[PDB]
């Protein structure tokens, strides 16, 4: 995927 | 005439209702607590939505994830990783993420 940020990827990774 | 195609959102519930439970609040450990409580968290009870809020400062703040991969975080010789029941773990399994959590909760 990238390098997608931690600030933003574990921050929504909820489900809704 | 509309030529903007647009999905119509909004509370439509015909055939189904919105599959969405309350947010169940989860129950800490003090482990857990220091680590909130340290990093801005006023609660003492707090959804999933706030563990990877929260948990996440920590994370971050501690700099625990590896330092190309920020996907990857090692957390090893912490008491995070551990807890989790892990030596390293990845943000990208978010199934995993919720039993971690879910690991030091009681339902």
């Amino acid at each position: 995927d990238g390098g997608t940020t931690f600030e933003h990827l574990w921050s929504s990774l909820e489900p809704d | 005439n509309t030529n903007m195609s647009v999905p119509t959102d909004g509370a439509v519930t015909t055939s189904q209702i919105p599959a969405s439970e309350q947010e169940t609040l989860v129950r800490p450990k003090p482990l857990l607590l220091k680590l909130l409580k340290s990093v801005g968290a006023q609660k003492d009870t707090y959804t999933m939505k706030e563990v990877l809020f929260y948990l996440g400062q920590y994370i971050m703040t501690k700099r625990l994830y590896d330092e190309k991969q920020q996907h990857i975080v090692y957390c090893s010789n912490d008491l995070l990783g551990d807890l989790f029941g892990v030596p390293s773990f990845s943000v990208k399994e978010h199934r995993k993420i919720y039993t971690m959590i879910y690991r030091n909760l009681v339902v």
